């Protein structure tokens, strides 16, 4: 953690000057991002700088360049050139603004071409990568307010579900109860319904001795005397 | 509108692969352009190296032309020479002298009379300055009369030296010698013969007391006089004659030592600018015009255009064009974008691997997470708590609901059953049984006659009271 | 279908715009093609004007090297005028110069002019003049008479004036002798004269091949300068003079070490590592996102099994089955009307068992054939016991 | 919490932070809120941004400096060019010709002035390349007369070339000019620039929405499994706590309950039956019932035997 934190604590003075540092709180976490942020930020530090210090050679070596074209015309062609009318220098203006630009190497029409090209080729398919992007965002931004219903259905759902439960449940306590008794009467009702079948068929007791067979006995006994007679 | 719109999407999706093919048709007629360009750079310098040498021609043209007036002015004093030497080793027959003759005749030659000239003019000089030393005195005022016939005497001079040649004026000098000399044998002669006699026979060829004694004493004086002007004259040819000798070992010392070194050195110097435009001409058509296009990028250091890192992709016949199309290639740059955008983009490309580098990092994470939270989320495994569902689902239609048809069946018939119960409890309490018998007589009543006598009886016995039940 | 509409008549737009910008493209190209063309005819062309100055240049070379192959046959012809005998080959040659000329010959008839000049003034004058009047070196040098040396009076004026004559003569010849010397000493001067103007000559003249010459040292030098030249093949070396590559290098590699191993085929090799590099971390995060896709459309249909399972058709969390919950409120309502028949039942039953307890004369009703049946006498006794308590009929 | 996760998000795209970060830490929070003006959106810090900009700018004023001359010397490269090929045609006026044959060799002249001229100042010490100067160079260039006859010349065919390059350049970004009126083409010459600028400008927009939208699908990709994992976990919740447990019990408790009534409500049904047949069914009433029974079959036979014969 030592290294780490004396180059942090170096790169944040950098940022800050012989100035306090922020109070913030330490960890392992906030080390390692901080790390990251130091190491892009320094990366990027030398990069700019060794940028710059080519981008002043360039131009003094542009400029050189430049007087080296002037002095050629001035030579060659005279003062004349210099000389043009104001749709002349319009013309010329928009020549050079057009080649500035699209950072051309040069004034000639073989890289010019490319350049209309290219700039027109990349701006629509940005433009193109860009609208189906968008259109692709939004379908996953119903996708999760889809799901974020579904994440509230569900919790009233079960809700509602578990007060059911919790209905049946405590009407299972009370049949639970109801039926261990209703077991218990079953075996008292049954030693009762032995003892009483025992005397019963002791007794004698038979289907055609009841009153139904026996008011079934008398009346075939009327009917039959009927036929008798016939 | 949706059939409108899947037509219309069809559309798109055709138009798109549309575009596509012409941008495609683009694309290939744009690297053949860009194959296709203007360097007309090695024309051009071959047009310049043809300027550079007409200009180079005319300059050392210039320098020929320089050498060409050198030759004449040298070849103008040979020509001189030549003639003068040539001139000098003919014979020159002069005007005879035997002094035995006078009917003798050859002409004087020129050098002859102009020479016997200008030494007679310088006699006569000679002879005034002689004249005045007798009548003793040196008289003012024929100094200036003097430089004068100096000037005549140098001027004669002047001319006998330019159109004469030396041998021929020496051997007229030479001649005038001998025939002074001849005038002295003559007089030599004539008085030699005299001395073996008397020398009163002199007095046949050029020929009171007190005074006559004088006369002679006078005339000493003036054969003095006359002696002295030739001990001056005899001292002053002597110093005249040395004089001529030291002026030529003088003169042929400086021609040797001045003049004789000078060949040997115009060799050295010859050969060096023998081929010079050979050796340039050579070097010059090794050479590389842009090379000799030279910028200055401090106001002070001039270095080649060539080797400025801007110029390496303009021209196509430069050896770093090779490098250069390379680096655009690789950090991904298109074929006309400027120099200066390869190393912004390149900061760009380690931006950009910075921001692929994090969203991996972001999403493996968030992989990670919900893969944890599946695992303690699942107790059991969803595919078990699926098969349980569908378990314990065929268990209720195949064991509960039967069970509950078959008990809604049994109270049904329990019900039923019911019923049939209280039948036996009327049975029991109306006993029916009793209007069964047809006729039977024991004690000669029926068993209606009994009942009828009970229920008679058991009024009686009520009526009687004042009961009822 | 209105952004549809619009993107179908923009992307219509872009295809007539890349239908007008291909035809000039091809028009542009072919004439670009023309130009490729005549390029090359340019650089033949320009290379024959070359090689006619080149030409003309030949000449110029040839002319100039007999410029000064004459100057040095012009200055070997003019020493040979500079030239005293070493001939006897030629006896037909004489030298110009006075001073290059024998003039032993001259100065000897001088001598001998002298020397009868000489032997005259000692042969006529008196004796007594013998002391020196002899010569030779050049001959040489008269001293003064004794002069002297009526009738005798008369005869020594004529002999005096015998040689008053006499020397006379001897002064014209000297002075004719003199002028001569006159003329020839002024003869050396006007030669060394001629001599020093070849010496000046020849000095300005050999100066200007010496000054063109340093010209030229100088100038070949400077064409051979090797940066001038045209080109080597390239390096596989990061050129040091370029400040530009290095910081490129530098760049990409992270390096802000001096190395030594700063190669143009490195370079290369680092640039292309990094556009590889930034493909690979955007394949992974491809690869990244399906393995994410995945994990999502398992859950999901996970999702629609649970919620499909639970669900009966979408309605509500239905747990129970509608068969089974049905069922048991419909046993139960049975249950509810057979405790109703049970009810019934007992509450006839006990209202019965109340009426044989109430009415001893009605147990007995229910027991008269029991009587019958069993004893004749007995239903007798007891039918005729209930008449005997409270009188019964007769008749006689 | 959710403020301070977008900005830094936005600002700088390079960390992987959550909500639950800047919970654990409050003050973390405030400090990554102030570091952003710091950077800048580029992770370059804010000195370094400035003076990127400034050399950029800088950098493009010298750059158009060069591009105005480059454009007259492309222009000049451009008509030599054309003027040469049409001389080797055949199709070339005379008046071009002289034009051709000066402008050229007026190129050429100051290609070859320029090598010589020297941003030092030679000593007398130092040869000049091939010993010659500018002046040796001007000897060979055509007669005066005839080079300011070009030059006069030169302002007329620069105009029409630049208007024809102009033209080209319009031609070639909008095809749509080249049907139009002369007006209105000269409007659309106005426009050329800044409508290039505005398609450049909107690419690089399109560039800085992509990213946008990109982290925010991403962010929304961060919340929807988890949401898709809480209502599974009530599903499962429903399905174990409550079918699998409570409801099995329910069910087997209440299937037992109903039967256990059921059989015990006709058991006692049955006791009363049975207690019924006691009172009814004693065995003297039996022998008796026996009696009666015997006498109707009796009587019954009596009439069978009469009827069969």
């Amino acid at each position: 953690m030592d290294e780490k934190s004396t180059k942090i604590i170096m790169w944040l003075k950098k940022m800050f000057g012989d100035k306090p540092l922020p109070p913030y709180e330490v960890n392992t976490r906030t080390m390692e991002i901080l790390y990251q942020l130091a190491e892009w930020n320094e990366a990027r530090d030398k990069d700019l700088s060794l940028v710059t210090e080519d981008l002043k050679l360039k131009s003094a070596e542009v400029k050189a360049e430049a007087k080296y074209l002037q002095d050629l015309l001035t030579e060659g062609l005279g003062p004349s050139y210099t000389n043009l009318s104001r749709m002349g220098n319009n013309y010329l203006n928009q020549i050079v603004d057009s080649c500035l630009a699209l950072e051309l190497k040069n004034s000639s029409l073989s890289s010019y071409i490319p350049a209309v090209n290219d700039l027109s080729s990349e701006l629509v398919a940005i433009e193109l990568n860009n609208q189906e992007m968008e259109a692709e965002l939004t379908s996953l931004r119903k996708k999760l307010t889809e799901a974020l219903v579904l994440e509230k259905s569900l919790e009233r759902d079960l809700k509602k579900a578990e007060e059911q439960c919790n209905f049946e449940k405590a009407k299972v306590e009370i049949r639970s109860q109801n039926m261990k008794k209703l077991k218990d009467k079953s075996e008292e009702y049954k030693y009762k319904i032995h003892a009483a079948k025992d005397q019963l068929s002791s007794a004698g007791m038979e289907e055609p001795l009841t009153h139904r067979s026996l008011v079934s006995l008398s009346e075939t006994l009327t009917e039959l005397k009927a036929q008798s007679m016939a | 509108q949706q059939q409108r719109r899947k037509q219309l999407c069809k559309e798109i999706l055709e138009l798109r692969a549309e575009l596509h093919h012409l941008q495609e048709q683009i694309q290939t007629a744009e690297r053949e352009i860009v194959g296709q360009d203007l360097n007309c750079e090695r024309a051009q310098d071959l047009c310049r190296r043809s300027l550079l040498l007409r200009a180079f021609n005319k300059k050392r043209e210039e320098e020929c032309e320089a050498l060409c007036q050198s030759n004449k002015k040298i070849q103008y004093r040979c020509e001189q020479l030549q003639e003068i030497r040539r001139a000098s080793q003919r014979e020159v027959m002069f005007s005879a002298v035997d002094p035995d003759l006078s009917s003798s005749t050859f002409l004087e030659p020129e050098v002859l009379r102009d020479v016997r000239e200008v030494c007679k003019l310088r006699f006569k000089f000679l002879r005034s300055l002689h004249d005045d030393s007798i009548s003793s005195s040196v008289h003012p005022g024929k100094e200036d009369l003097r430089s004068l016939s100096h000037q005549q005497w140098m001027s004669m001079a002047e001319k006998v030296w330019n159109t004469h040649t030396p041998n021929h004026i020496l051997a007229a000098l030479e001649r005038l010698t001998l025939n002074s000399t001849q005038e002295l044998k003559k007089l030599q002669f004539s008085q030699a013969a005299d001395l073996s006699k008397g020398p009163s026979c002199q007095l046949k060829e050029f020929s009171l007391l007190q005074q006559q004694q004088q006369n002679i004493q006078e005339a000493c004086l003036l054969l003095d006089k006359k002696q002295k002007h030739i001990q001056i004259l005899i001292k002053g040819n002597s110093s005249s004659k040395s004089q001529i000798r030291r002026s030529s070992v003088e003169a042929q010392k400086y021609v040797q030592d001045k003049l004789l070194p000078w060949p040997q050195e115009i060799i050295q110097e010859s050969q060096r600018l023998q081929d010079s435009i050979q050796k340039e001409v050579k070097h010059f058509s090794a050479i590389c015009l842009p090379a000799l296009l030279k910028v200055s990028t401090d106001g002070f250091n001039l270095l080649p255009s060539r080797e400025l890192s801007i110029n390496r992709m303009s021209n196509t016949h430069a050896p770093y064009y090779g490098i250069f199309k390379g680096i655009y290639e690789s950090v991904r740059l298109p074929l006309y974008k400027a120099p200066e955008s390869v190393l912004s983009h390149v900061a760009d490309m380690k931006k950009q691997l910075f921001f692929l580098r994090s969203q991996l990092s972001s999403r493996s994470e968030a992989i990670s997470k919900t893969q944890r939270a599946l695992q303690k989320n699942t107790n059991p495994d969803t595919d078990a708590l699926l098969k349980s569902l569908s378990d314990h689902y065929s268990l209720e239609l195949d064991e509960m609901v039967p069970k509950m048809q078959r008990l809604i069946q049994q109270c049904e018939k329990h019900q039923e059953y019911g019923k049939e119960v209280q039948a036996t409890v009327m049975d029991w309490w109306e006993q029916p049984v009793q209007l069964c018998l047809p006729s039977e007589e024991r004690g000669g009543l029926t068993l209606r006659q009994w009942r009828e006598r009970w229920t008679v009886a058991v009024t009686a016995l009520q009526r009687a009271t004042g009961s009822r039940s | 279908i209105e952004k549809l509409e619009e993107e179908v008549k923009a992307l219509q737009k872009q295809k007539n715009l890349h239908i007008r910008r291909r035809n000039k493209l091809q028009m542009v190209e072919s004439g670009n093609r023309q130009m490729c063309l005549k390029s090359k005819d340019k650089e033949e062309e320009t290379g024959r004007a070359f090689q006619e100055v080149l030409h003309l240049l030949r000449v110029t070379n040839k002319k100039l090297n007999h410029e000064l192959q004459s100057i040095v046959n012009g200055v070997q012809t003019l020493m040979s005028f500079f030239s005293t005998p070493e001939t006897a080959c030629e006896l037909s040659s004489q030298p110009i110069f006075l001073s290059q000329l024998l003039l032993d010959k001259y100065l000897s008839l001088e001598e001998q002019s002298t020397a009868a000049l000489t032997s005259f003034t000692k042969e006529h004058f008196f004796e007594g003049m013998s002391k020196f009047v002899e010569g030779s070196d050049e001959n040489f040098q008269l001293v003064q008479l004794n002069v002297n040396s009526k009738g005798d009076y008369d005869l020594q004026m004529a002999h005096q004036t015998s040689c008053s004559s006499r020397q006379d003569l001897v002064c014209d010849h000297l002075m004719k002798q003199k002028a001569s010397f006159e003329l020839l000493q002024l003869g050396y001067e006007l030669e060394l004269r001629k001599h020093r103007d070849v010496y000046r000559e020849l000095g300005s003249i050999v100066q200007e091949l010496k000054e063109s010459g340093d010209k030229l040292e100088e100038r070949l030098t400077m064409l051979s300068d090797v940066n001038l030249l045209s080109a080597s093949k390239p390096r596989s070396n990061i050129d040091s003079k370029d400040l530009t590559s290095h910081r490129l290098y530098q760049l990409l590699d992270g390096d802000n070490t001096q190395k030594l191993f700063r190669t143009y085929d490195g370079l290369e090799s680092v640039a292309q590592k990094l556009s590889q590099d930034i493909a690979s971390m955007r394949d992974q995060l491809e690869v990244s996102e399906q393995e994410h896709s995945l994990l999502l459309s398992k859950l999901d249909s996970h999702l629609k099994e649970l919620r499909d399972f639970m669900y009966p058709e979408g309605n509500t969390l239905m747990l129970t089955t509608p068969e089974l919950s049905g069922e048991f409120h419909q046993l139960g309502s049975q249950l509810e009307k057979l405790n109703h028949i049970t009810v019934e039942i007992l509450g006839d039953l006990q209202l019965k068992r109340k009426m044989l307890e109430s009415n001893k004369l009605q147990q007995i009703e229910k027991q008269l054939y029991v009587y019958f049946f069993q004893n004749e006498e007995q239903l007798k006794s007891i039918v005729g016991k209930l008449e005997a308590q409270t009188g019964g009929g007769s008749s006689a | 919490m959710a403020q301070t996760l977008q900005y830094v998000s936005s600002r700088l795209s390079m960390l992987q932070i959550d909500e639950e970060d800047l919970e654990r830490n409050a003050q973390f929070g405030k400090v990554l809120i102030e570091l952003c003006p710091l950077l800048g959106p580029n992770g370059g810090s804010a000195n370094l941004n400035r003076e990127l900009e400034e050399t950029r700018r800088e950098l493009l004023l010298q750059r158009k400096m060069w591009m105005r001359s480059e454009v007259i010397y492309q222009l000049v490269q451009e008509m030599l060019l054309d003027l040469q090929v049409r001389k080797l045609e055949g199709s070339l006026t005379e008046e071009e010709r002289k034009f051709q044959d000066g402008l050229q060799q007026c190129m050429l002249v100051s290609e070859c002035s320029r090598l010589l001229t020297a941003d030092s100042v030679p000593p007398s010490d130092s040869t000049s390349i091939l010993g010659l100067d500018k002046q040796d160079l001007l000897d060979l260039l055509p007669p005066n007369m005839l080079v300011l006859w070009v030059r006069d010349r030169l302002q007329k065919q620069l105009e029409e070339a630049l208007k024809k390059k102009c033209f080209t350049f319009l031609s070639f970004h909008q095809p749509e000019t080249d049907e139009e009126g002369d007006v209105l083409r000269a409007a659309k010459v106005l426009r050329l620039a800044s409508t290039l600028e505005d398609e450049k400008r909107r690419l690089q927009n399109e560039q800085e929405k992509h990213q946008e939208m990109r982290a925010l699908l991403e962010k929304q990709q961060e919340i929807y499994p988890h949401v898709l994992l809480r209502c599974l976990s009530l599903l499962r919740q429903a399905a174990s706590e409550l079918r699998l447990r409570a409801q099995s019990d329910i069910d087997r408790i209440n299937a037992e309950y109903l039967e256990a009534k059921s059989n015990a409500l006709f058991l006692k049904l049955r006791m009363e039956e049975l207690q019924v047949l006691t009172d009814c069914y004693t065995p003297e009433k039996v022998l008796v019932h026996r009696q009666i029974r015997d006498t109707l079959e009796a009587g019954v036979k009596k009439e069978k035997q009469e009827l069969s014969t």
